[PDB]
């Protein structure tokens, strides 16, 4: 039809890859991009589950659809098919993350140049806001309960390969590998997974300071006023 | 050359303070300041880690190793060996782990700790190394982008594959920082670092206790996009 | 049936009013209004022509579509139908102005989850042998970038504490201090600083030749070859 | 002749110290340059030293015939390797840019103190140290290099000034004792000094 299936399918693929915390690369977004994504979701009956979930989430979060296991499983399979990735990597966690992301995006006035804000806040667990330290101590109690799984006493000496030929061949194989991009990907992935953990466990965290404190403190004492 | 000879003469007189130096400082500053040398160092450290893993009697690739929910023996050994590698890198004179360690590997929500996927504790003289399978598999399932976005501003190894090893290396870096802080001081200090991380400015100066070492992240400085 | 046309059309009425009377008012509206308007427009067969027309308004605003007078006539009919406003103040020009308003609104950036900005410093190590003049010009381009701060341009006679007592005390106090040692120290410091800078910048500096030119040429042609 | 010229040299150094005291800067020179925040005092020192060199070189003209500005940079990328005093004219006004880190390196380089050549009254007074005198001498010579380049720039075009920046052999065209360029011991002609490189 007048809608380009390929264009809108790929645009929706990008939007889900990003707003569902599954991808790393960031592409600057426009409103028409999300409009095309949602239109493509509309045109496909199979993804009408997410499409109508978005429709419900347009107005407010005083309600959430009530579904059985069958609808959820079919929705999960549809999302897996859209992502074309390993299937079990998303689950209701990713579903709720995407819902909260899209709900936050749909609300709020249109800004001149982006907003650049995390979505951990007011995302999950409408119940309360519990202290992080108490969660640490309580969950550590359950961690230290039972079943340590390995008793390694003597310790095995670390294996070392002094054959430079293999080290040089590995080095040659890392020749095409750019350190900057790889490191950027690794840091971004670690940070996003930590943010997911903070969101899911509902332990509020110093978004702008604590991790920034890690970085700043470590770099500063690595270079300046080491003494 | 081997010598650089410096003289300051005098008018109406012949006595000179003739001093001769060497190219060691000049050439050393040239080479160490040169980014190629530090890139070589980083690639060398990564190659040593890869050779360690290959000689670790592990033929299956990393993510495939972490997919095995049934046996956590391989995952525990991987974490153990990476801890050993970092312990080597700070203090080359020590290789083995003199204390016998036990791994409590979990796949539950409660045991997952938002910020330290590998928490390390002690319980009546025996050392506890928490392994959080859900968080680490979430980390290793982010489909790193590979297109040329450098933004300078024979083997079955690719970009994203070695990228996962690098991410694990950074995770073990944080874990080992916490472990070393715990071992140098009391448990209160270790937990307070887990809550503030301020002890990074206490003992890790380039001295006999801690002899420099790159820590990897010193190669690339990174910041948040705050306002 | 699953789609509420009434609310979609009601929001679209205000949106089209604002965008057709050239009242942008980004404060009033969000993405939800735009997407509801787009869905309602796509819903009926009547506005498929307008949907096709706005398709290329998403990204390529320099390509004027080629259309005849009858197609524009039917499009004007659709515009009068949607606006429900008399065609007295409605024409193709206002339609195109509204089109431009929609394109500008569509291309607005919205929000992102932020990103670890790994750009920072690289120290710009060329990893090659470097000349003098090329470095001078390339560096001077960044030298003259911005920020002229110190503004001392008046022009004043140099202040002098012309009293000899201050001069006499100092001059008597300098008697035990030799000149050879001081001049040696100054020359040696200058040599060290120059070699440090050349080591940092990795510039091909004459090993002991250019500063030798300084010394010998200045002293000799001051003493003789006056011309 | 050595006694006379030594007296003249120490008199010139005393005048240098006296002028830099007349600048009325409460901060010490080493702390003058350590302070990355305030460029006002450092640029004042540079401007006054340029005035000192200009007037010693040209006693007959006193008032400035030029207007000057200063830009202070504290990064590796800006630092020209060898001439931390970046002096040029931009849009009818001369600019004397400075690389502070190079200078704070220079004035903190473990100055030699031992004589390796091997050969009522008193009370509180103006006391000086060998390190401070050596630092002042190094600063004066550096700004003298800057003023040599400025004079080449004035007496030539910017093209020839740049070619001098490439060669430095062009100092000897005009700086001799003349009715225009008034002689002067120049604070470095007092001693010859050569390298013994292989």
């Amino acid at each position: 039809e007048l809608i380009n299936m390929r264009r809108y399918r790929n645009a929706a693929r990008k939007l889900i890859h990003h707003y569902s915390l599954n991808s790393t690369s960031s592409t600057e977004y426009k409103i028409s991009d999300v409009v095309m994504t949602m239109i493509f979701l509309l045109r496909s009956e199979k993804y009408h589950s997410l499409f109508k979930l978005l429709e419900t989430t347009f107005d407010d979060y005083t309600c959430r659809p009530q579904m059985t296991q069958v609808q959820t499983d079919t929705l999960l399979d549809a999302v897996r098919s859209l992502l074309e990735m390993p299937s079990t990597t998303i689950d209701l966690t990713t579903v709720d993350i995407m819902r909260s992301s899209f709900a936050r995006c749909f609300n709020s006035p249109i800004m001149r140049y982006a907003k650049i804000v995390l979505l951990q806040n007011v995302a999950l667990q409408r119940d309360k806001r519990t202290t992080l330290e108490e969660l640490l101590i309580e969950r550590g109690e359950k961690i230290q309960m039972l079943q340590p799984q390995q008793y390694i006493n003597s310790g095995t000496e670390i294996p070392f390969c002094d054959d430079a030929e293999f080290l040089n061949r590995l080095l040659k194989h890392i020749d095409p590998y750019p350190l900057s991009r790889m490191y950027y990907n690794a840091a971004n992935t670690m940070f996003y997974t930590t943010m997911e953990n903070y969101a899911v466990s509902n332990c509020k965290f110093n978004i702008e300071d604590y991790n920034n404190i890690f970085k700043v403190m470590e770099n500063i004492r690595k270079h300046s006023n080491k003494n | 050359c081997n010598k650089v000879r410096t003289v300051t003469e005098i008018v109406n007189s012949d006595e000179k303070i003739q001093k001769t130096y060497e190219l060691a400082e000049f050439d050393l500053k040239n080479l160490s300041s040169l980014e190629s040398y530090e890139t070589l160092k980083i690639k060398l450290a990564l190659s040593k880690y890869m050779a360690m893993l290959s000689t670790l009697e592990m033929t299956q690739p990393l993510l495939e190793i972490f997919r095995n929910k049934a046996d956590t023996r391989q995952i525990a050994a991987v974490v153990f060996s990476t801890l050993a590698f970092i312990h080597n890198r700070f203090h080359p004179l020590v290789t083995n782990f003199t204390n016998k360690m036990e791994f409590v590997v979990t796949e539950t929500n409660d045991t997952s700790i938002p910020g330290e996927p590998i928490l390390f504790t002690e319980n009546e003289g025996v050392l506890l190394c928490s392994v959080d399978r859900p968080s680490i598999v979430k980390m290793l399932s982010r489909e790193f982008d590979t297109e040329a976005l450098v933004n300078f501003e024979d083997f079955s190894i690719t970009e994203v594959e070695a990228t996962q090893y690098l991410t694990l290396l950074l995770t073990v870096e944080h874990a080992y920082l916490h472990y070393y802080i715990f071992k140098n001081y009391g448990v209160f200090e270790y937990c307070k670092s887990l809550t503030d991380h301020s002890l990074f400015t206490n003992k890790l100066r380039s001295t006999m206790s801690t002899k420099t070492s790159n820590l990897l992240l010193s190669k690339f400085k990174f910041t948040i996009e705050d306002f």
